[PDB]
């Protein structure tokens, strides 16, 4: 995590994941 | 050559370039040529006449910005070429070019003749002892550090989905678009005029690029947050002005989902992405919709994730698992993956040698890649 | 004698005409134009939606939809309105008036004869109409009742072995690869060439570049050589605007996916493969004929050598005693339309239409029963 | 049916009067007098607080409908020409004040650059409308206005006047009267907008193709022995009555350089038409090079129109036009109704179509009931 801290862009404070729910 | 490669992904707006080694890109920096606005002949004003990098953004007021490359293809090639040049400076990677072998970024689907032109200039103006030129698309799943996914790259110029299944490309699967974040600022210039508010300055397209990327934001429900009373959220200018953005924060990028509302023949990312997952074979499918990476800076818009899942969602087989792996990195993952191409051995099997290259001719250059 | 309207909805062109005639009277094509811009006010003369020829002119601004896709019709109401330029604005002819010979490729969707049917007699309440093969039409023009038609128009290529007139429908080859396959591909290999074509007008830019400039190669690796090593065959092609493009292999690397299709990414066969399939399915003592009578139609048969092409490959794949004979006549474009019309002006053909009495009787399903 | 009147607002002037008209009955400067502020206050005026705009704007449109229309609002419909890309709060600050106060029955607010297009008779062209606060380019093609191809730049009358007040500021020689025949620099601070206008209307014009180059060049004037063409005489422009100011001949045809300049940048007024058109559809393209109208004050300036055409003739051939705009004829549109006002005429041609008009127009009972003006922003 800490070797993107000194990027500009990194986008944080958001999830790395956009996914709908689990079905059986 | 056993010299460490020199990886540098040539984005139509930001260009970032660094050595294999490192995992992130020690440079970067937009991909413009900043000249005097006026036409200087006296003494006293800004020397030199080709501000690159910081210091284009030292004196950004009082230069014009020309931009080299537009939709992912070279338009000024002495601008490129004074770029690259500026990438092999003191102030970015302090090295002579004929050192180091050179890895390129490339936009899917782009003409022969720039990649010829840029194999060209990459040998005969820097003797640089080989070179490789890979699609974007491919180097985010090596960032990624997997086999299989559908990189939906949405970068500056270009906005292009690529399926991978195991390691083998889809080319008749390839869906490209030039409705990328250049078109979204031109969009929020005319609705920042629609506000009131004039850009009309080269200079001033950098600032309403700032503002998309500082405050601009997709709604799941535009008509309820049209209806809505807007917040109208304060910008400071860099001379120290404010302005209220107001309802334009959500209406400039919704064209990248929605690009015929401003009468653009254009698919739109979420059409793109899926139908670039559809021309697929019917087996992969599936598995496709399930590994959805994104990458490219034009996918870091607030809310981007959710929008994109929810026309995905309606345009996708119903009770079928989505997954859009949105790293954080996203904006760097193109380069972090051409790092770790060039740190691998095979890496030296694919690029061409000099000698190569000026036997083989041009031609080289197109048939190693595949 | 009231004269029966013919009217071939191709998938990309839509031919119409009457009954006797030697060629269509109204020929336009099939697109139905919407304008692009919604929220700007709009001027005076305008229209909801543009038709044809008038969508062609005007589709600077409007964004194009082909009613018909791989000859099937997947926006009905797109092609009423097509139905209704050809009948009311371009033969200017009242539909109730003359029966209707329409047609249709082999082994498509029952719904979509089925609907064809209905909006034939529900919504313009022709008295009666038929719905026929077109390579069974395109044979008939030829003047020949034995022969192998491998018909390939803008959405589809389909070979059909006709025998003294009897079909044998379990030999008929159909391919989704015809036409606009071709336009999308030489899009793919003009964007590689410089030029970026993307909006559905420059669809219409790249499909007439299409028809002007390229050609069949006799030989494909020959003319690749041939190219790199010289610059005869560059030909140079005028845009709208007066922009002028120079095209180079492209010429004859377009068509050549008719007889590779793996360049387009289906692992299909060739024309030339299917139609040697094609014969081959038939019976032993009649492939010999079939030989003889190879007749090509359709728009997309009209690039310059691709009889010699066809004739070379179907002579390397048959047996060398069997005499090949691909017949490619220069009206051919129109060979689909104008058999129809000779299928409604004979006299036997009175009892072959569906009359309005039978549809309301036995309903859209009757079209299975009588047509094929 | 009562002929609808039509209004067009604008910084400079506003153009009023009734459909179906020659040309307009009223054009005055777009301000107020308010009782004991000597300078008067401009209606039009964006980025300011909602309540002092309706109020501007209530009294102007009441002078409209009251000292130069002579008829009451409620009566008849409403035409309002407002360009395209006009700032939105002042567009529902101005159909509130037509409805909630004048309680008009209906105003259409109609694009300036369509209008333009509906007095020829053409149904296609590239209009270039040169106002007072901005110059702006749209092209139309078959009555759908091109938005995504627009084009504009702050070269209107707003800038020519502020080029004109510090060249003449700089080169200021203004004869007193009061002991002080000799010249005598910059004795007022700063001149007053209407007489900055009227000398910009009066000695002010547009040299010749050659002549602006040959200025252009001579400003730098490096390594440069008296290239510049010879100016025209200086005019003693009387200001107050006792003082004459000399305004000297290089300012006369130096002054609306800045129009064509480029400057490094490749951004002019006539280079604006070419930006936008090199952007249009493929197909588009030859139809709207055939016909190209030209509207607004600034473009009313003498010997205007023959510079225009010959720098737009000039720059196709340089080497970013060449390749795609390169073999084109560029042909000017002569409208029936003069510069100023050929947006009003059209929009008084679009008045007197009764039967459309009621239907395309915003009945108050609709904005009654929701409040919200029609706009080609996302609903
Ligand atoms: N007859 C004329 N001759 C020359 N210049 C003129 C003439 N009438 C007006 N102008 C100038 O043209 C400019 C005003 O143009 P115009 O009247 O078209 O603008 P507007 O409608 O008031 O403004 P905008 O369109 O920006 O809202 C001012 O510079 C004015 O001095
Ligand atoms: N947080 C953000 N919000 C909105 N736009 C952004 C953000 N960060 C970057 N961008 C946009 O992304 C673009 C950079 O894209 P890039 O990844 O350089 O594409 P390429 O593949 O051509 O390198 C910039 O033009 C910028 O406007
Ligand atoms: N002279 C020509 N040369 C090459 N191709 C042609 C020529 N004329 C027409 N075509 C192609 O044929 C197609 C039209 O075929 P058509 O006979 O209309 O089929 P259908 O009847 O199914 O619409 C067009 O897409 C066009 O590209
Ligand atoms: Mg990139
Ligand atoms: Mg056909
Ligand atoms: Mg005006």
């Amino acid at each position: 995590d800490p070797k993107y801290a000194d990027l500009p862009g990194i986008a944080r404070n958001e999830p790395d994941v956009y996914e709908t729910s689990d079905l059986p | 050559i056993a010299n460490q490669p020199v990886v540098i992904d040539n984005g139509s707006g930001v260009i970032k370039a660094g050595f294999a080694g490192d995992q992130i890109p020690k440079y970067c920096f937009p991909n413009y040529v900043g000249r005097p606005k006026h036409v200087r002949v006296m003494a006293g004003a800004l020397e030199g006449d080709i501000f690159i990098g910081p210091k284009a953004e030292e004196h950004r007021g009082l230069l014009s910005i020309r931009y080299p490359m537009e939709h992912g293809i070279v338009k000024d090639w002495n601008d490129m070429e004074r770029i690259w040049q500026y990438v092999y400076s003191k102030d970015q990677l302090q090295t002579f070019s004929e050192e180091h072998p050179v890895l390129l970024t490339e936009a899917p689907l782009n003409p022969r003749k720039n990649r010829e032109r840029a194999a060209e200039v990459f040998f005969e103006t820097f003797n640089v002892p080989a070179l490789f030129i890979s699609m974007q698309a491919v180097l985010s799943l090596y960032a990624t550090g997997r086999t299989t996914g559908v990189v939906l790259d949405s970068g500056d110029g270009v906005t292009h989905a690529v399926p991978i299944y195991e390691g083998f490309a889809m080319p008749h699967s390839i869906m490209r678009i030039d409705i990328a974040g250049r078109d979204v600022s031109r969009f929020l210039r005319l609705y920042l005029r629609k506000e009131g508010y004039d850009f009309h300055s080269s200079s001033e397209f950098e600032i309403v690029k700032a503002i998309k990327e500082r405050a601009c934001y997709l709604s799941i429900n535009p008509q309820k947050d049209e209806t809505l009373e807007t917040e109208k959220a304060q910008y400071y200018l860099p001379d120290g002005s404010t302005i209220e953005i107001g309802p334009s924060r959500f209406r400039a990028p919704e064209l990248l989902f929605r690009p015929d509302l401003i009468g653009e023949e254009s698919e739109g990312i979420h059409e793109v992405l899926v139908f670039a997952i559809q021309k697929s074979d019917m087996d992969l499918r599936r598995t496709l919709f399930s590994n959805i990476v994104l990458s490219g800076g034009s996918t870091l818009f607030k809310g981007f994730g959710d929008r994109l899942l929810s026309e995905v969602k309606k345009l996708a087989p119903k009770d079928v698992k989505i997954r859009i792996s949105a790293p954080q990195e996203r904006l760097y993952s193109t380069w972090i993956g051409g790092s770790i191409l060039a740190s691998l051995d095979t890496f030296k099997k694919m690029w061409v040698s000099k000698k190569e290259y000026e036997e083989d001719g041009a031609r080289s250059i197109h048939r190693k890649t595949f | 004698d009231i004269a029966a309207l013919v009217v071939d909805n191709g998938s990309g062109m839509c031919k119409a005409g009457f009954a006797g005639d030697d060629a269509p009277r109204a020929v336009f094509p099939s697109i139905v134009g919407r304008p692009r811009h919604q929220g700007v006010m709009v001027g005076m003369g305008q229209k909801d939606s543009y038709v044809g020829d008038e969508a062609q002119s005007k589709r600077g601004i409007l964004t194009l939809k082909y009613p018909i896709e791989h000859g099937i019709v997947t926006n009905w109401d797109d092609m009423e309105k097509i139905w209704h330029h050809t009948f009311y604005n371009e033969l200017r002819v009242a539909p109730e008036e003359h029966p209707v010979l329409l047609t249709e490729a082999p082994l498509n969707p029952k719904a979509n004869r089925e609907k064809m049917t209905q909006i034939m007699f529900e919504t313009f309440n022709t008295p009666a109409m038929y719905v026929a093969i077109q390579a069974v039409l395109s044979l008939y023009a030829s003047g020949r009742t034995t022969g192998i038609v491998m018909d390939s128009g803008d959405g589809v290529t389909h070979t059909v072995p006709i025998y003294e007139g009897y079909a044998l429908p379990h030999a008929i080859l159909r391919l989704d690869l015809a036409g606009r396959d071709l336009t999308d591909y030489l899009m793919k290999i003009l964007t590689e060439r410089g030029y970026s074509f993307t909006t559905t007008a420059e669809r219409e830019i790249v499909r007439d570049i299409k028809e002007k400039l390229c050609y069949v190669a006799l030989d494909f690796e020959q003319e690749m050589a041939t190219a790199a090593s010289s610059s005869s065959l560059e030909k140079s092609y005028e845009l709208p605007d007066g922009q002028v493009i120079t095209i180079g292999n492209e010429r004859f690397r377009c068509p050549e996916a008719l007889f590779q299709p793996s360049f387009l990414g289906m692992e299909s066969c060739g024309i030339h493969e299917t139609t040697f399939n094609s014969i081959m399915k038939c019976d032993v003592d009649i492939r010999k004929d079939l030989y003889a009578n190879t007749v090509l139609s359709g728009g997309t048969t009209m690039y310059p050598g691709i009889a010699d092409r066809m004739q070379k490959e179907i002579t390397a794949l048959a047996p060398s005693t069997m005499k090949i004979k691909i017949i490619a006549p220069p009206e051919r474009k129109y060979s689909v339309w104008i058999g129809g019309s000779i299928l409604a002006s004979l006299s036997t053909f009175q009892q072959m239409w569906i009359s309005k009495q039978e549809y309301d009787e036995s309903g859209p399903s009757i079209v299975h029963r009588k047509c094929f | 049916e009562k002929t609808a009147v039509v209004i067009d607002l604008g910084e400079a002037f506003t153009k009023c009067g009734f459909a179906g008209e020659t040309g307009p009955r009223c054009i005055i400067p777009s301000v107020i007098k308010k009782a004991g502020m000597p300078k008067p206050i401009k209606v039009v005026q964006y980025n300011i607080n909602t309540e002092e705009l309706y109020s501007y704007l209530k009294e102007f449109i009441h002078i409209l409908y009251f000292r130069h229309l002579l008829v009451n609002p409620r009566d008849r419909r409403v035409v309002v020409i407002e360009s395209v890309l006009c700032p939105s709060h002042f567009r529902e600050t101005l159909t509130r004040v037509l409805f909630k106060y004048f309680e008009v029955p209906s105003v259409l607010l109609a694009p300036s650059h369509l209008m333009a297009l509906l007095t020829l008779g053409i149904n296609s062209a590239m209009v270039l409308d040169c106002g007072y606060r901005e110059s702006l380019v749209l092209p139309i093609y078959e009555g759908i206005p091109v938005l995504n191809c627009w084009g504009a730049l702050p070269l209107g009358g707003k800038a020519l006047h502020k080029e004109l007040e510090t060249q003449l500021l700089e080169q200021c020689t203004v004869d007193t009267g009061a002991a002080k025949e000799q010249s005598l620099p910059s004795v007022m601070g700063s001149i007053p907008e209407g007489v900055l206008e009227d000398i910009k209307v009066r000695t002010c014009f547009v040299s010749d193709l050659t002549r602006g180059l040959k200025i252009q060049a001579a400003k730098f004037n490096i390594d440069g022995n008296t290239e510049r063409p010879s100016p025209p005489p200086n005019v003693d422009y009387p200001l107050d009555g006792e003082k004459i100011l000399h305004v000297l001949g290089s300012i006369r045809d130096s002054v609306v350089e800045i129009l064509f300049e480029q400057d490094n940048e490749e951004k002019s007024v006539a280079t604006l038409i070419l930006d936008s058109l090199m952007q249009c559809p493929i197909d588009t393209r030859k139809q709207l090079a055939e016909n190209l109208v030209i509207i607004g004050g600034t473009s009313m300036l003498p010997g205007f129109l023959h510079r225009l055409l010959a720098e737009i003739r000039y720059l196709v051939e340089k080497p970013k036009y060449k390749k795609t705009l390169g073999t084109k004829t560029f042909r000017i549109h002569t409208p029936p109704a003069k510069a100023n006002c050929v947006a009003w005429l059209g929009g008084a041609i679009f008045g007197a179509l009764q039967d459309i008009l009621g239907s395309r127009s915003v009945s108050k009972e609709y904005y009654n009931q929701t409040g919200r003006i029609p706009d080609w922003c996302s609903l």
